[PDB]
């Protein structure tokens, strides 16, 4: 269960992007401080859901 | 042993626990090392239990709607179950379940089985706030 | 090197503190009158601060705690 | 042929499709409802003054109508009298009311003399052995849970005995 | 080859072992093994009285919970002719037209849980919980027990029970028309039920069948018509039948005929005599002298109730319907308090002489639907 | 009654399913029985990969 | 098949099993081998089951004239059920005593 | 002057296990009795309200009792309704065919002495532990609906009064005897055919 549901997620559904492009997360602010842990939990976070 | 705090000194006492009974079972575990050995009674259903803890008592057994009477005189169960006892053995842990012609097994009838202690280790049964607490139920009779 | 200690710390701790007691509490508060999507609110938290809502859910512990010497 | 079935291929996915998520949106409501169902044991059902539980016996109320057996589905318990001579009716000495045999009938509660036979409603029947049900005159009483009596239970009445709505 | 399908029987109605051969999916021949719960009532109804017998017949009698106590009062109130008032009449009628209810929910709630629809088991439990209140408060602990004496019953149910329907007398008839159009959604609901296990009406008269699986070919054979019983006929109602008889006819027949238990009830609480129980109760205190009440009429016992009755030579049947099937029984009129030979005659009974005929050539599937559809229970059938 | 909410009953399962007196019935043995479930397992926790 | 009266401490078993499994669980069903209250309701001394083993064959070949019917097993278990209590009333033998519930299918002891 | 008196204590039971070789099995003990799963099985006059047990009246499933309709899966079975004679012969298969953590009880006055079928009939057997060895005996016919969670809390604690030590008074031995026939066979009855 848990397998197919992670499948059909990362495949039809953005894998760990955003509703806004993944890459966009980023340029709107001009600068990145610390974002490795926040990514890292955002990605276990917008994926998992 | 916090039961060991409150067991051996007092011999006479009463287990107040939340009304699940999961967290209790651990406490006796540990009070077959000395020489206590378990006795369960659920103590409703008897009459004065001075002859049911002392003396040979007839208890009439669940009758089969005929044969008039009928009672097999069955015996008490502390001196035959000391003589099952070995010599090695501090005292008999028992547990009245139901301290909750008869005789209502109020109050005076535990003082009265709070003597055989020391004249049985007894201890009485009380559902209670959901931390378990012990309390001598001697000073709570009367 | 030196003042890096109370940063990492505050913010661990708070990670594995607050929440674990309360969501218990927001749980309990609401369990059969809930919306179609209020029990997504505290769900997928509760993965989130893990670190800490193991550490009170029902591993909390009822040792006989020695008491003060 | 084919027309027909390139015609209807899209017909039975709609009706599957009308049936399935009309099916989940009306459950929706279900699946967040707002019913409390039936809460932790510590919140029995209330309970109205027709039932019957456990069985009292007395001393000053069977005046050894005796009727004991001939109620009882099975003539359940003992018959004694002992050879009396206050006028002619023979003593009370032996008896044993065990519910493990009987089946709750005691119908003698209806014809019996004086209010003798009653009822109750406990049940923690704790039977690590069948042969430990002896229940004589008085600890019968024992002045039993009190539902309302109890400081741990607040029995809110269940559909036929709350009001209207 | 063969194997039995588990006397665990995991099924609705406790146990029944089915040994039936198996050609890898499909079946050939499938058989019932029956008698492992002889409640042998056949032997001790003749060492007995009636009071003492009276809470027996809720005994194998636990799904129907009343279609029992009819018959077992027919004997003796019904036929020494011990007047039984058209009030107390009303209130049995009652008692009835809600037993139909008692068994309706417990067949369609296991019969849902045996046709596909896996989430309303709760569901129909839930509707079901005011029927235990009533029961309870009526005569007896859960089941109702001993709400049928000799001479009359046991008490007039109290006042908070007859004016008191409305609560669920009101939400079942809005909650009906929920099954029906659940059922006629996601046809994987009526694929699998229909065109299974289908029956003829001229097989289901020259097997002997009845009920609503024979009413539902057209037959409409109900006896809550043929017969007087205790001056019922008064009411209005409307027959539920339908044209099939097979499983989702079966279906149809029981989904159907709920809707009149209420509007029978309905027809009670305001034509009986003393209608609701607290408008008698207030009644019979400002006319406490002399009146139409506690005469002939608004009595609940005629005379003294006792052990103690004799008996002449009269061995009467009735042929009286439960919404599952009928029931009868027959007994030798004896000129003896207890009489010689006592029989009955359940409908379970007389279900199953057409099962090992009903699963023909079909898959365990096949059968599992069919037992769920033939609405059978256990406990009347054994005796 | 697992404690707050089955938070624990999941691994309480697991633990009580762990001892269970594993039976190993007569017809057919270790040669397929252990084998069997094997199998099983590795197919879905191979594809976390 | 294996149609065997197994009621509580009488396992009258109609086919032969004394391995630690039958390997069939009735090894073709040729020998009636039978096993003694596994539930250890009685403790056994060798001595005190002697005698049942010797009245057996009282019971096996002394009456026995009907097939291979339940009805034989019933007539076995009638008299199987009375030694061990004529046994027990003569105190002879004892009950379980072990940490099980100790249940008294006879009720507790009396005082004779 | 004592009839039938107990056997003696043969152990002098006197050892000293450490806490933590003592308190796995403790809390293992504690799972396995606070994960509980029920069998299935019904019959007659003292069955029906365990259905009840499921809905919104009684609700013993908030406990995690996961009812299994297998006997080699589940550990514990509720004989509710009366029993009889027969259907006995295939019931205790069950208690033989699953793991040795059982600890069975009873439910129903009826299947603990048999109670409305006691006056003279072949069929129903005298009480069930004649039968199977369990633990709790429930009154009612019908049972209480909620007696029956009281004595399975009163149960609740027996699991958690055992010990390490305590996981070997299930290993069993063989009484097993060599004693043949001389009588006639006689062929299957119970011919599946119509």
């Amino acid at each position: 269960l848990l397998v197919s549901s992670l499948f059909v997620t990362v495949l039809y559904l953005g894998g760990w992007n955003f509703s806004i492009p993944y890459i966009s997360f980023f340029d709107f602010f001009q600068m990145n401080k610390a974002v490795g842990i926040l990514e890292m939990t955002m990605g276990i976070f917008i994926t998992l859901t | 042993g916090r039961w060991l705090d409150d067991v051996e000194k007092h011999k006479a006492l009463a287990i107040y626990p939340p009304h699940e009974g999961g967290y209790e079972g651990r406490y006796l575990n540990r009070l077959r090392y000395q020489g206590y050995y378990f006795l369960d009674l659920s103590a409703r259903g008897l009459g004065d239990p001075e002859s049911t803890l002392t003396k040979i008592h007839p208890v009439c057994p669940p009758s089969l709607g005929r044969q008039p009477v009928a009672r097999w005189y069955f015996p008490p169960e502390v001196d035959y179950r000391l003589s099952l006892l070995h010599p090695d053995a501090k005292g008999l842990i028992v547990w009245v379940y139901e301290a909750k012609r008869l005789q209502v097994l109020s109050k005076a009838e535990l003082q009265f089985l709070a003597m055989l202690p020391d004249l049985v280790r007894v201890i009485a049964e009380c559902g209670n706030w959901r931390k378990f607490i012990w309390k001598p139920l001697k000073q709570i009779s009367g | 090197i030196l003042g890096i200690l109370p940063p990492v710390a505050a913010i661990a701790f708070f990670y594995l503190f607050v929440a674990p007691p309360i969501i218990m509490n927001w749980m309990r508060l609401r369990w059969f009158k809930r919306k179609f999507i209020e029990t997504y609110l505290q769900f997928m938290f509760t993965y989130l601060f893990f670190p800490g809502l193991m550490l009170w859910a029902p591993f909390v512990n009822f040792r006989k705690f020695p008491r003060d010497k | 042929p084919m027309v027909t079935g390139f015609m209807s291929y899209g017909q039975q996915t709609i009706r599957a499709t009308r049936y399935i998520g009309q099916s989940f949106i009306t459950t929706l409501s279900h699946t967040n409802r707002l019913p409390i169902t039936i809460h932790y044991p510590y919140e029995k059902s209330i309970t109205p003054e027709r039932f019957r539980g456990r069985i009292h016996f007395e001393f000053d109320k069977c005046i050894a109508c005796e009727v004991c057996v001939r109620v009882c589905p099975i003539d359940l318990p003992v018959v004694d009298w002992r050879f009396e001579k206050d006028i002619k009716r023979k003593q009370l000495l032996n008896y044993s009311i065990d519910f493990g045999v009987c089946i709750f009938c005691g119908n003698c509660v209806e014809y019996c003399p004086t209010s003798c036979l009653s009822m109750t409603e406990e049940y923690e029947l704790s039977t690590y052995d069948r042969h430990e049900l002896n229940y004589n005159q008085i600890a019968l009483s024992r002045l039993p849970i009190s539902i309302m009596g109890d400081y741990t239970i607040q029995t809110i009445r269940n559909s036929s005995e709350s009001k209207i709505n | 080859m063969i194997v039995n399908m588990g006397p665990q029987h995991p099924s609705m109605h406790g146990v029944l072992r089915l040994i039936v051969t198996l050609d890898g999916e499909d079946v050939i021949d499938c058989e019932p093994i029956l008698g492992y719960l002889h409640r042998g009532m056949e032997k001790i109804a003749e060492n007995r009285t009636i009071i003492q017998y009276l809470p027996y017949v809720t005994r194998w009698d636990y799904l129907a919970t009343m279609f029992t106590e009819a018959i077992t009062v027919n004997a003796p109130e019904f036929l020494e002719n011990i007047q039984i008032p058209q009030r107390a009449s009303y209130i049995r009628v009652i008692m009835l037209e809600l037993s139909r209810i008692a068994s309706h929910l417990l067949w369609l709630g296991p019969f849902m849980a045996d046709l596909g629809a896996q989430t309303p088991f709760f569901y129909i439990f839930r509707e079901r919980e005011l029927i235990y209140d009533l029961f309870e408060a009526a005569t007896g602990m859960r089941m109702m027990h001993n709400y049928f004496r000799i001479g009359g019953v046991a008490a007039d149910l109290p006042y908070g029970w007859i004016d008191k329907c409305l609560d669920f007398c009101d939400y079942f008839l809005r909650g009906v028309v929920e099954y029906q159009q659940l059922i006629t959604q996601n046809p994987i609901f009526l694929e699998r039920v229909e065109g299974v296990g289908f029956i003829s009406g001229e097989e289901a008269v020259n097997w002997g069948l009845s009920g609503p699986m024979l009413r539902a070919s057209g037959i409409q054979w109900d006896l809550r018509k043929v017969d007087p019983y205790e001056s019922y006929n008064q009411f209005d109602w409307k027959v539920q039948w339908q044209k099939e008889g097979d499983s989702l006819a079966r279906y149809l027949v029981r989904v159907g005929e709920m809707s009149e238990s209420i509007k029978i009830i309905q027809q009670a609480i305001e034509k009986i005599p003393g209608g609701p129980y607290e408008n008698l109760e207030v009644r019979r205190f400002k006319k406490e002298k002399n009146s139409e009440w506690n005469d002939f009429e608004y009595k609940f016992l005629g005379k003294k109730p006792s052990p103690n009755f004799e008996l002449s030579r009269q061995e009467l049947y009735v042929r009286v319907e439960a919404p599952k099937g009928e029931l009868g029984i027959y007994l030798v009129g004896d000129d003896s308090l207890f009489p010689w030979r006592w029989k009955i005659r359940p409908p379970g009974f007389i279900n199953l002489q057409i099962l090992p005929q009903l699963v023909k050539k079909m898959k365990l599937a096949d059968i599992m639907t069919i037992l769920g559809s033939i609405d059978i229970i256990m406990g009347e059938v054994d005796r | 009654y697992a404690g707050p909410l089955g938070l624990l009953q999941a691994i309480a399962d697991g633990t009580k399913l762990l001892f269970k007196e594993d039976i190993l019935p007569s017809r057919g043995d270790i040669s397929l029985f252990s084998i069997g479930p094997s199998i099983a397992v590795i197919s879905v926790l191979l594809s976390f990969l | 098949q294996w149609l065997s009266c197994t009621t509580r401490h009488v396992r009258i078993y109609a086919a032969y099993i004394d391995p630690e499994t039958n390997a069939f669980d009735q090894t073709q069903t040729d020998k009636l081998t039978l096993m003694l209250d596994p539930t250890e309701e009685f403790v056994w001394t060798d001595e005190t089951c002697q005698m049942v083993y010797n009245e057996f064959q009282d019971l096996v070949d002394h009456y026995e004239g009907a097939p291979l019917s339940e009805y034989t097993l019933r007539l076995i278990g009638s008299d199987l059920e009375h030694y061990i209590r004529k046994l027990l009333y003569d105190g002879e033998i004892k009950y379980n005593m072990r940490s099980r519930v100790l249940n008294f299918s006879m009720g507790k002891p009396r005082v004779k | 002057t004592v009839m039938n008196l107990i056997e003696f204590p043969l152990l002098d039971q006197t050892s000293s296990n450490s806490v933590i070789s003592t308190t796995l099995n403790d809390l293992s003990n504690w799972s396995r009795l606070s994960s509980l799963w029920p069998l299935l099985y019904g019959t007659s006059c003292c069955f029906i309200e365990f259905a009840s047990l499921i809905g919104s009246r009684f609700d013993f499933d908030r406990y995690g009792l996961v009812p299994r309709s297998s006997p080699r899966q589940a550990d514990l079975i509720l004989t509710a309704g009366t029993v009889t004679m027969k259907m006995a012969p295939s019931l205790v298969r069950l208690y033989e065919q699953m793991p040795e953590p059982k600890y069975v009880i009873a439910m129903g006055a009826c299947t603990i002495t048999g109670g409305m079928f006691s006056t003279d009939s072949y069929s129903t057997v005298r009480g069930v532990d004649k039968l199977i060895p369990v633990d709790v005996y429930l009154p009612g016919c019908p049972p209480k609906p909620e007696a029956v969670i009281d004595a399975l809390t009163k149960l609740r604690k027996k699991i958690s009064r055992e010990i390490v030590e305590d996981r070997t008074l299930s290993q069993n031995k063989k009484r097993c005897f060599t004693t043949s026939h001389k009588l006639y066979v006689r062929r299957s009855t119970h011919t599946g055919t119509y």
